[PDB]
RNA sequence: AGCAGUACAUGCUAAGACUUCACCAGUCAAAGCGAACUAUCCAAU
């Protein structure tokens, strides 16, 4: 009686747009650059580069009640954290080709 | 399975696999999803329009569909206005 | 198995034993003022900033540019203090900033915007726009004489060129009419270079203009080194950047070895490189002044290819990479029927040996 | 060559010049192209039903508004910002 | 026999004959809804027609 | 035969920072649903308000600061009676609107907080911006 | 836990992925269109 969740796509790995990165039941590894968000908190690749985890400051929504509250009541001089991950884009978006001489 | 009918001492066909699988000329089989029909308002949209996908079998089911049925049903065919017609060719496959 | 952190911990100099005596933020904008703090400065772990950050070179850029001017802090904090204390004391000035309904003499604002911090941030807006990357490989000047282009659109018209504005090509057909503050005696070079246009080399440019020995303010009377050509942005080719340069020279300047012809509409004679030009008379004249303007294609840039360039006009695209798909597989299984189409390069019926 | 298109109407040659102009060449020449098929033929008939449409959509005086596409909108607010930016030659 | 919600059919107003099952309180009114119509493809009046089933 | 003018490299390079972004084809920093502000910009008007000063910047998402307007500056302090008022921020939503256009800047993100928006300073502020011409909002990338 | 609240574009379509795993089933989703713009057979129709 398991299921498998966690990290798909390790450091360093390749992704394409819509791999999915990530599987969680909270939010354990936040989305970064590049790095989109499913209604169950999946995280997915929206460009196609290579994954990175780093860690930055938190900082909420000002309209999220229960994560303000947290931020508010910290020691002065206190930042959260927390584990994103990103994709670098490997490729550009397009280039300019000559396609006529009129 | 028939192997050897008792009138002809030939294979017969599963009449089963006809009824829910079509097959392509290069050995895909394509068939409807289970409760695609069944139970749609307890189904989110995303779920609903996945189960009304014509999907493949894999190798091991496409080879049991194929000894389930005789040769006459893995002819190629030319109707007129087929909606499968383009699919029963493959494109590009290297393997 | 635990690891020693490789550095200072975030939030360890928090003492923890006085929790309830320690003051809070209490307020969503004191937090994220700190935290901005935080993320900005060096971190041992690994940042965003390292990934996505620009890499470029520790040391600092080198300042090519004129010396800053000198200014008597002294005096100069003495007259804004009265200043403001003679604007304050004013009951109309407090009564309509409590009504709200004072405002600021835009035009007043640049005259002296210009005198003051616009020299520094014309040269954030140039390093931004890639300018010093591209003209002088990454060494920096800050723009000490204002540079005033503007071009003549029809007869009581005038289009400002204000570092990086969009103009026309339609409106630089003709040479822009170029003013500054130049004391007598003095001799300067004026050059308009197109970082962007060249069709050919990537890292080169085209030599739109070039006036040396340009007695004071009198630009006509500065010799023609290169005549003026309009700017030429190739059609789907994007926006291009358009920059004129004002150097301050220390005497007179042989051009010769720069010289073009008159006219000259060869693409190879007005290849040009501003780092190449600046390097070799680097001893006798600064970069002192700076504006450029952003151009892409219009109509009459047809007429200058095929006219004045007696060439055939060339058209770009911008093209995106092919589509990703996996390699595709002899049993493609759960996978749609349209899974197929995704490796199909024609859309019409085949037949085979029939 | 458009200018000297007897079978066009004059008229319909002068509209088509400003509407198509970045289909004509160099030398006056409207060109258009089409691969959408494998069949000659059949791209033959794309590249003529394009004429069709161009002296059809010529005559047509009253061009139907539409929406503006993304890109247009854009441009529009820009170029209406570079008309703001236009100063009046102060002593003429 | 009893369900907090019920399952009912409603019908476009349109006429098209376009109709989706929706969920509502069994302690309630006919329902009306402005649901969207594709057979219209815009917004369109839905009148509550027949009980379908009870959850 | 071959005329000289007409050598044309297959691939045209445009290194004008701004050229994809002006094309709209640029790609947006997308992501960072869970945190505040976002991302997914290429310019963006910010304001920094202090207990003497008020401050409006525009910069792109990589941090750069293209364009300022600052009551710290002399030639916008002498024409203020206070630095620290909605006349303050409604002037440097003038000031900053005609640097922007200056600039080439026409479009960017405007990112405040509830209490941010709903005061007037902002509302002035925003309101001098679009007076000026700048619109305070993208538009959207082009995929395709 | 075998539910409820409360919305009614839980619309259409479509790259790329995940998955208790083997199958069946299940899950996430860019772009685009249109909006908003904040189990099987059987039985009833
Ligand atoms: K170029
Ligand atoms: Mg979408």
């Amino acid at each position: 009686s398991g299921r498998r969740q966690g990290i798909k796509k390790m450091e360093g790995h390749y992704v394409h747009a819509g791999n999915i990165i990530a599987t969680q039941r909270h939010f354990r590894w936040h989305p970064g650059a590049h790095v989109g968000v499913g209604k169950n908190k999946c995280l997915y690749a929206l460009e196609e580069g290579i994954v990175r985890y780093t860690k930055e400051v938190y900082v909420p929504h000002p309209r999220n009640t229960e994560a303000v509250d947290l931020i508010t009541r910290l020691p002065k001089g206190a930042v959260l954290y927390k584990t994103f991950v990103h994709v670098v884009p490997a490729k550009p978006e397009g280039t300019f080709k000559l396609v006529a001489m009129l | 399975l028939t192997y050897f009918s008792a009138r002809k001492g030939k294979r017969k066909t599963v009449k089963a696999v006809i009824d829910r699988f079509l097959r392509l000329h290069c050995g895909l089989w394509v068939r409807r999803k289970a409760g695609y029909k069944k139970k749609l308002w307890k189904k989110t949209p995303a779920r609903k329009k996945r189960l009304r996908e014509f999907v493949f079998c894999n190798k091991t089911q496409s080879k049991l569909l194929d000894k389930m049925t005789t040769s006459f049903w893995k002819r190629r065919n030319w109707y007129v206005d087929d909606p499968y017609q383009k699919y029963h060719d493959r494109t590009n496959l290297k393997v | 198995r635990r690891t020693p952190p490789l550095g200072p911990m975030p939030n360890s100099d928090i003492d923890l034993s006085n929790l309830e005596r320690l003051e809070k933020y209490r307020s969503f904008d004191r937090y994220r003022r700190r935290a901005e703090q935080e993320a900005q400065a060096p971190h041992w772990w690994r940042t965003y900033r390292e990934y996505f950050g620009e890499k470029t070179d520790p040391k600092e850029k080198i300042d090519i540019g004129l010396p800053p001017p000198k200014v008597s802090r002294t005096q100069q904090l003495l007259e804004r203090k009265q200043a403001i204390q003679e604007l304050r004391a004013n009951v109309e000035e407090e009564r309509a900033a409590r009504l709200r309904t004072a405002s600021v003499p835009l035009d007043a604002v640049r005259a002296e915007w210009e005198r003051t911090c616009g020299p520094y941030h014309k040269q954030r807006l140039a390093e931004y726009y890639g300018l010093y990357r591209d003209l002088f490989h990454g060494a920096t000047f800050v723009p000490r004489v204002p540079l005033h282009v503007a071009y003549a659109v029809g007869e009581d018209d005038l289009m400002p060129v204000y570092c990086g504005n969009e103009v026309t090509p339609t409106e630089a057909a003709q040479a822009p009419e170029v003013t500054y503050e130049a004391e007598e005696g003095s001799l300067w070079t004026l050059l308009l270079t197109s970082l962007d246009g060249h069709l050919l080399e990537p890292d080169a440019e085209y030599l739109h203009w070039l006036l040396t020995n340009i007695p004071g303010n009198r630009v006509a009377e500065g010799q023609v080194t290169c005549p003026y050509l309009p700017p030429f942005p190739a059609r789907g080719s994007g926006i291009h950047r358009l920059a004129f340069l004002l150097f301050k020279q220390d005497q007179p300047i042989d051009f010769s070895e720069d010289a073009r012809p008159s006219p000259c509409y060869q693409l190879a004679q007005r290849t040009f490189r501003t780092f190449d030009f600046y390097k070799k008379h680097q001893e006798t004249m600064t970069p002192a002044g700076l504006s450029f303007f952003q151009c892409r294609w219009d109509d009459s840039v047809t007429y200058i290819f095929h006219q004045l360039l007696d060439m055939r006009e060339p058209v770009f695209e911008f093209v995106r990479p092919p589509p990703y798909h996996p390699k595709q597989k002899r049993f493609p299984h759960r996978q749609p029927l349209r899974y197929l189409d995704r490796y199909r390069d024609s859309h019409e019926p085949t037949y085979g040996i029939y | 060559h458009l200018a000297t298109a007897e079978w066009i109407a004059e008229p319909v040659r002068q509209k088509i010049a400003i509407t198509h102009k970045n289909k004509i060449n160099r030398l006056g020449e409207l060109i258009l192209t089409s691969e959408s098929s494998r069949y000659q033929f059949r791209n033959l008939a794309d590249c003529l039903q394009k004429i069709r449409d161009m002296i059809t959509e010529a005559s047509q005086t009253p061009k139907e508004p539409t929406k503006e596409d993304v890109k247009l909108h854009r441009i529009r607010i820009e170029n209406m910002n570079r008309e703001r930016l236009r100063q009046k030659r102060i002593h003429s | 026999s009893k369900s907090k919600n019920i399952l009912v059919r409603m019908v476009s107003e349109a006429g098209t004959g376009f109709c989706f099952n929706t969920k509502r309180n069994r302690l309630r009114e006919k329902l009306t809804l402005l649901h969207y119509d594709p057979v219209v493809k815009q917004r369109v009046l839905f009148v509550e027609k027949k009980k379908i089933r009870s959850l | 035969d071959p005329v000289e003018n007409e050598a044309v490299a297959p691939e045209f390079t445009n290194r004008n920072p701004r050229n994809l972004e002006l094309l709209s084809v640029a790609r947006k920093e997308r992501g960072w649903r869970t945190v505040f502000p976002s991302r997914e910009f290429w310019h963006r008007l910010r304001v920094i308000r202090t207990q003497h000063h008020v401050e409006a910047l525009v910069e792109h998402q990589n941090g750069k600061v293209v364009v300022s307007a600052s009551t710290r500056e002399w030639a916008i302090k002498k024409h203020l009676y206070s630095t620290r008022n909605v006349v303050a921020c409604e002037s440097i939503g003038r000031v900053l609107a005609q640097r922007c256009l200056e600039a080439g800047i026409n479009f960017m993100v405007y990112q405040p907080t509830p209490w941010e928006a709903a005061s007037d300073s902002m509302k002035r502020l925003q309101s001098a911006m679009t007076e000026g011409g700048v619109v305070l909002r993208e538009p959207q990338r082009i995929y395709e």
